[PDB]
C-alpha cells in the first residue's frame, strides 16, 4: 500500500521542479506553501524558490508578507523564496503559443534572478495560475511539424519528462464535480508525459452543529471512492481548519500533515491552535 | 483483421451504453475506470483503422 | 436596487434561450433546475426545456429519475421536460470546435420538436463542467464553399443569442474569493460576446445567527459586502445553503421558491429545516 | 495627438503599479474596479496607436 502521504518528496534529491494545480477553491495556495515550507525545513542546505504567476499575489496574501518580482526570502526562514510574477505583462493564433512564450519568459526571468544574485534556487515550485496551468505548451512541437523556439521547449521538455526530475501535485476536495476536473486533469497532464503520483485532499471534517454531520458525509462517500481508485498513488488527506489560515508560523504548524498523516484522533488537539 | 477492428467496437459501444446508464455520482469509481476503459478502446481503434487505411 | 430575485425572468414573456453557467462546485445544477422548475409553474400555457451535455447525466441525478438523448416529460409536471444528450459524441482554429458542437444541438433540438409534433417555447442551457462552448460566436470576425456556410448559419445563431430580450445569462457563484473572482471574469467574457448577462445566483450562504460555521460564515458576509457594491445593477440572488445533498422533484421546488419570492433567514427560516431531512 | 496617447499610458501604468500594491483579497471591490478601468485603458489606447499607424 502506497504511504499517504507526500514524505517521499518532501524529502526528495532528484526533483528540480514542482508544479502544483487544480482548479476551483480548494486551499491550494495553502497547499503550494505548505509543500514549499515543508520541503525547506527538511533540506536547510538547499534553496527553494516558490514562485506565482496569479496575479492576486496570492503568495503575499498567504505569508501576510508583501513579495515581488524579484526572489525574496520569507521573513521567518533561510532557504525558501517567494517570487510573485506575471508573464503577460512581462510579454498567430496557435494553440501553445501564447503558453510557450510566457513560461519561456518567466524561466528567462528566474535565471536571472539567479546571475546577477550570485546564489542559486535548488529545487523550485510552481503553484499554477487560477486560471490553469499553462502546460499545454508541453505539445508545441508535435502540432507544430520559429525554430529558436520550438528549439528552447525541447530543452525544457526533455526535463520535466524525467519523473525523478519533476512531479505534478494536484489538489482537490471530496467532491464529485472537483474529483471529476481532478481526473479530467490526470488525463492530460499524462498525454504530456509529465509524472504525477500525489494528490492533495483538503478541507475534510472528520466530523466524529448539523451541516457538518452531514457535508461529512459526502466527503466520506467519496473519500471511499478515492481509496478504489488511485492506489498506486500517494493521496494525503487533510483537515479544514475553522476560517483562514495564514502566517508562517500557523502555515508551518498545518503544514506538517503533509508529512506525517494527519490523524483525527491523536493529532487533533493540534488543530484546535490554528482555529483561534 | 477487420475482424478484430469489429470486435472492438462492439466493446465500446457496449461499455458506453452501459456506462451511460449508471450513477457515475452514485458509483463514481466504477463510472471512472469505467471511462478510463472508454478511452483506451478509442486509441486501440484508430491504430487499427489506419491499418486498414491502407 | 434591482430586485435580489429572478422574478423577472421566470415571468418574462420573450425569452427562448436562457444560459446557466459557472465553473467550481457552486451549487449550480441545483440552479438550473429551480429556474427551469420555476418558469414552468408560471407560464403552463407555455413548453419549457432543460438541457445537459454533461456526460455525467447530472440533470438525472438531480431529478432522481432517468432521462435521456430523446426530450422527455419530468414526472410530476407537464411543460418542463428534460434532455441529456453528448455533442461530441454525434483546422485548429479557436471556434470550430465549439460551433459544430453546438450547432449539432440546435439540430437536434429542432429534430425533438418537428418528430413530436409539439414545440418548446423556451430552453433552459445547463452549462456543461468543463464550461460554455460559448466561444464559437466571435468566430464570424476571427474569420472554402463549405466556409460560408457554417459562418451563415452561425451569424443567424447570434443574431438571436445578442438579443437582450430573448436570451440572457445566468451566473451561478460561491460567496468566495476564488469563485467571485473567477465569475467577473467570467462576465468580461459574456459581455465581449455582445451576450445579454444582468444575473448572478451566489449558493451556500450560511446566514448563521457549532464553531466552525460561524467563522465559515464572516468570510461569505465579507465578501457579500464586496459583491453589493461591485453589481449594483445587476439582480444578484442571494441563496441558503440547506444541510446536504438536494433533490427530488419536490424538494427542488420547495427551494427553488428563494429565486423567486428572495430569500429570508429571520422569517424563512422555517423551510430550510424542511428539507434538512 | 501622440500627447494624449503618452497621456494615457502614464495613467495605465500608474493605475496597475497601484493594483498591484494592493490586497485585492481584502480590497475586492477596489481591485476590480481599479482592473475593469485597467482593461479599459487598453482598449483606448490601442485605438490610439492605430490612428498613429498611418
Ligand atoms: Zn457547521
Amino acid at each position: 500500500t502506497v504511504e499517504p502521504n507526500l514524505h517521499s518528496l518532501i524529502t526528495s534529491t532528484t526533483h528540480k521542479w514542482i508544479f502544483v494545480g487544480g482548479k476551483g477553491g480548494v486551499g491550494k495556495t495553502t497547499s503550494s506553501c505548505s509543500i514549499a515550507i515543508q520541503m525547506a525545513l527538511s533540506q536547510p542546505n538547499k534553496q527553494f524558490l516558490l514562485i506565482s504567476t496569479d496575479p492576486a499575489h496570492n503568495l503575499s496574501d498567504a505569508f501576510g508578507e508583501k513579495f515581488g518580482k524579484d526572489a525574496r526570502k520569507v521573513t521567518g526562514m533561510n532557504n525558501l523564496s517567494c517570487m510573485e510574477i506575471d508573464p503577460s505583462a512581462a510579454l498567430g493564433s496557435i494553440p501553445g503559443i501564447d503558453e510557450a512564450l510566457s513560461f519561456m519568459e518567466v524561466m528567462k526571468h528566474i535565471k536571472r534572478q539567479e546571475q546577477g544574485e550570485g546564489e542559486t534556487f535548488d529545487t523550485v515550485i510552481f503553484d499554477t495560475a487560477p486560471t490553469g496551468h499553462t502546460l499545454r505548451f508541453l505539445q508545441l512541437p508535435n502540432t507544430l511539424s520559429l525554430n529558436e523556439l520550438k528549439a528552447n521547449v525541447e530543452t525544457i521538455r526533455q526535463q520535466f519528462t524525467d519523473p525523478d526530475l519533476t512531479t505534478f501535485v494536484c489538489v482537490c476536495i471530496s467532491e464529485f464535480l472537483s474529483l471529476y476536473e481532478t481526473e479530467r486533469l490526470i488525463q492530460e497532464l499524462i498525454s504530456y508525459d509529465m509524472d504525477v503520483n500525489s494528490i492533495i485532499v483538503n478541507q475534510l471534517l472528520f466530523a466524529e452543529c448539523k451541516r457538518c454531520q452531514a457535508r461529512w458525509k459526502m466527503q466520506k462517500k467519496y473519500l471511499d471512492q478515492i481509496d478504489e481508485l488511485y492506489e498506486d498513488f500517494h493521496v494525503v488527506k487533510m483537515p479544514l481548519c475553522a476560517g483562514e489560515i495564514r502566517g508562517l508560523n500557523n502555515l508551518t504548524k498545518f503544514s506538517q500533515f503533509l508529512n506525517k498523516e494527519y490523524n483525527p484522533i491523536t493529532d487533533g488537539k493540534v488543530i484546535y491552535e490554528l482555529e483561534d | 483483421l477487420s475482424k478484430k477492428y469489429l470486435a472492438k467496437v462492439k466493446e465500446r459501444h457496449e461499455l458506453k451504453e452501459f456506462n451511460n446508464s449508471i450513477s457515475a455520482q452514485d458509483n463514481y469509481a466504477k463510472w471512472t475506470k469505467n471511462n478510463r476503459k472508454l478511452d483506451s478502446l478509442d486509441k486501440e481503434i484508430n491504430n487499427l483503422k489506419d491499418e486498414i487505411q491502407s
